[PDB]
């Protein structure tokens, strides 16, 4: 099948007090692994990149680590504003599944609880057997050296990856149940990426996030989302 | 191969000119030809890179004239420079002062400059500063990395047969192999040392061997391969890039029969 | 086509000259050096003052009329800057080493380059930082793409006048320049003492593998040079780049060509 | 051995391929290449160094083909060319695995320092000389050193002569090779002393140095044995805390020989 | 001067020995071969450095014995400082490197500089600052305007006296200086180690390219030197140059000469 990446469902801590997350994985510490907070209605922003590097903006209490079968996320002086879902992610090049992505860890509280723009559009009700076109506007960037991505959250399930295209719209992969029925495409001088969605199922319904891969003189794929749009919902 | 006679005459002889852009990271769209930001690890064990903080082996594999219908092409006279030798003097481009109202501090510390031409892939020995160091996804180095793997480990070989995939510090020339390749590479190490680049159009480095025979082209393939890491660039918080340069190659060849 | 040497009394000229250097002379009381170097907030806000910029000097010199079809063949060069004994002016306006010391010399980055020529010096851009905003006067690389800071092959151009090529945006195009021998050597670094030698002894050949000089199109031999010799710093600890002037002798004979 | 003609054919000449791992100290496995941390001596009598701070001499005695399975009138290999170069020197690049930062948000501090160069290619043991910087210095135990240390050992004692014959033994900074011997190898070593000194590390599989000597005679290996030495001592490896460890590197090896027939 | 045959025989040879002192500045009798402690001036036009201040080219002018058409042609130099093992003296009213530290060495900028000539060494001025005021004393740049920092021609002089012409204003003018040998090292910077070889083993040849060394006009020998060693850092600070003696022997040939 894929690579499984298995996620605690849920985690509490008091403030003040630490936060582990871990990340099950068959010799995931031989793999590079990402890590995505994700608050509800917002765009999910990277707070580790491979295994332990923080991006400019995360602070020094979010902390990764990767040895094992198992990869851990760590959290430590927690505040009501790191209530969040947590998603570890990883990437293997050449496999019928490239980027994989955990189950989701709900973290809770129990206490007392703009260079780079994605803008989305095409979202909205549609009927089975339908079709619709999801756009975003990418602006900040020459956007030919960035592979792309369409991900995707159902209601209730975490984050699934959709569909992934390369900077000169080269390379296109897809999830094995949106094979024939789904497109990726690219307008580099529009700077615009684009999901034909046709032939919906029912499963389908979802918030559909537009996720850019970090700058690539190729516009290669790099197997990390450094940056993601605020996300579009499709109902059926 | 049996090496034989070379073959005179207006159409014997060939030429390839090129360049080859530094892969020193590319951080992002603003910083092409820079690395990320260097980061240092709180442990051995816990030394984990991020992708665009690795300097990596450039390779372009060039395609000659097709010489079947039995002929190789042997490579005899490389010219190469370094392309933009005074972008380095950029001074006043987000800097950190030297001192109190002075000019900007100028690309300086650890440099790695490094050319080779070959008729195959250029073949790399492993071996690793730190054997726990986990080098990304995306990048090709030493797997199953013993603790020998910090002086020496042959199970580390591989070809340079992609480019931003090898690593500059995991790997190096192995000089057990490369019979068909010649190779120049120097590091000048050191945190405040100055860059030294000399350019002239004047200079020609002769690939021949002892025996006479220059590096012979299989497929009727030339393989070029560089480093030119500069060494870093401090800017106004302190942080240190390393930055590169392309390269120029001009590689006279010539055709030679063998058996 | 290149054809025999001409001999006899008549077949053979000189030619010498010195080129100022272009610092970038901010005012009269400061020719020979730049204007104290600003260092910007950020890469995307850099937007350098014209007299902060060194520049290429050049000089197109006119031979004796000769033309069946001669052309003057420049074959050896003799070239050596002018005032080296000038940068032990160390009691002159200078910030102290230490308490109660002599002044801070000339020191820091420097890039010395010469190139004798039958026409222009073809340049090809590279630019440290490609949103740097290069001031009305000087010709820079135009329409700057993120390429442009490792190989952007559209900005090439003609060293073609003076006070206008500003030395960090251009090199000599190794792709280019057959008819150009150019030397040119970076000694980057913050505290990089000068080494400069001057002898009436040393002559540099000119001919190529071939036995062929520059051949001056049009009766017209092109000297270009850079001497930035490092940097000036004054009490208030602000850096000036300082020049100085390249003396050039130049032997040429006539050489019949053909078409 | 009074040294006649070369032996020419397809068989008369042959080839030697190897590298020598740097013996550093090798404090624990996660530093193997490296020495332990400096410690400094409070006086000149009271310094007894660990054995894994003391660099050694790396060594390889590298059996030949057989040559002598022949008749009367006595063949021996003779070591006519070297290629060598320090394999891993982009290793030094690695400026990001707990080093100390040169400035607050800076880099890490890159291997620096004292280095010592040196190889050796010889028909028997590399012949060695004795010099302490301090005669008190008290070598460890596993070591082989200058025994009998007086005044003079500290510029130059005869009585300390020994042969490079063990890895892991003869520490650097006690043996030289001794000028007074070695007719029958050659050797060339270069230390770069200094605290801040630049690396400076040149590869190409293009530069040979010919063995031979001034009446054209390269070194005879005796025994049919071929005896390759080294020290590569890069320089020193500051970590977070600012304690110093020396750092080496392994040695590539390429020795051509030819046989040789000598007399009585 | 047609140049012919060499003469032969016993006395077809002389040969000239001496050594030159250095001119540094001589501010007291105790300070003979050093400098005056150098003061840095508020502003370049307010620089007005005192004479003790400035070292000065030292120049020789030896009788050969009479001949006369022949001239004495200068064949072979030996060259090397006198006294190189002087600046080991690192007790004596120096600057401690540290606490309890040795003094501190002479370093810094220094000039190595040599000439061999049939007459006077000729100069070219260039002034680092051109309202530099020079003292009643010396000889230097007159009318020194805007372009005398860079390039200005009308600053030409022979080194016909000592104590007299300084080192900062003069270089050897490279468009004359065809009957002259002259060599000459600067090596700037504040912390520069002096590097000085000293063997009676090599020789200088002074012939030209056509065979032809400096011919001797009224039987005089030019010879000229300039040896600023560094600085020496006194206890309180100050900073003076050092210098030292140059020791030169000359073969010289008889040459027939016509016109």
């Amino acid at each position: 099948g894929s690579y499984v990446l298995t996620q605690p469902p849920s985690v509490s801590v008091a403030p003040g007090k630490t936060a582990r997350i871990t990340c099950g994985g068959n010799n995931i510490g031989s793999r590079s692994v990402h890590w995505y907070q994700h608050k509800p209605g917002q765009a999910p922003v990277m707070i580790i990149s491979y295994d332990m590097n923080r991006p400019s903006g995360i602070p020094e209490r979010v902390s990764g680590s990767n040895y094992g079968n198992t990869a851990t996320l760590t959290i430590s002086r927690v505040e009501a504003g790191d209530e969040a879902d947590y998603y570890c992610q990883v990437w293997d090049s050449r496999s019928d599944h490239p980027y994989v992505f955990g189950t989701g860890t709900r973290v809770t509280v129990l206490g007392s609880t703009g260079e780079v723009q994605l803008v989305e559009s095409g979202g909205g009700l549609v009927k089975p057997g339908g079709s619709l076109r999801l756009s975003c506007a990418a602006s900040g960037i020459t956007f030919q050296y960035y592979a792309m991505n369409w991900v995707r959250q159902a209601p209730g399930k975490g984050l699934e990856w959709v569909s992934s295209i390369g900077g000169r719209g080269d390379t296109t992969y897809y999830t094995d149940s949106v094979k024939g029925r789904f497109t990726i495409s690219r307008d580099n001088s529009k700077s615009t990426l684009y999901l034909q969605m046709n032939s919906l199922r029912a499963e389908d319904t979802a918030v559909y996030y537009c996720a850019k891969e970090p700058f690539d003189s190729s516009g290669d794929h790099r197997g990390v989302f450094d940056y993601w749009g605020q996300g579009t919902l499709v109902t059926v | 191969v049996e090496v034989l006679e070379v073959k005179t005459g207006v159409d014997s002889i060939t030429e390839v000119e090129c360049f080859l852009t530094p892969e020193m990271g590319d951080p992002d769209e603003h910083l092409r030809g820079f690395s990320k930001s260097i980061s240092i690890s709180d442990t051995f064990e816990s030394d984990s890179p991020n992708r665009d903080m690795l300097p990596c082996y450039s390779v372009a594999r060039i395609p000659l004239p097709n010489l079947n219908e039995i002929l190789m092409w042997e490579a005899v006279t490389l010219k190469t420079e370094v392309i933009g030798v005074t972008s380095l003097m950029n001074v006043h481009s987000n800097g950190q002062a030297t001192h109190d109202n002075g000019a900007g501090k100028p690309v300086q510390g650890t440099s790695f400059h490094f050319f080779s031409v070959g008729g195959e892939a250029l073949e790399l020995q492993g071996v690793l500063f730190n054997y726990r160091t986990k080098y990304p996804d995306g990048t090709i180095f030493p797997k199953n990395a013993t603790v020998q793997s910090q002086v020496m480990n042959t199970e580390h070989k591989a070809y340079l047969d992609k480019n931003k995939a090898y690593p500059v510090e995991c790997w190096v020339p192995d000089p057990t192999r490369n019979e068909n390749t010649r190779y120049f590479g120097t590091l000048t190490g050191g945190e405040n040392v100055p860059p030294v680049l000399h350019i002239t159009n004047t200079a020609t480095t002769v690939l021949l061997d002892e025996f006479g025979v220059g590096p012979l082209c299989k497929g009727d393939n030339l393989y070029l391969s560089a480093v030119d890491v500069c060494g870093m660039f401090t800017n106004r918080s302190g942080s240190q890039q390393w930055r590169g340069l392309s390269r120029y190659f001009k590689v006279q060849l010539r055709k030679r029969r063998v058996k």
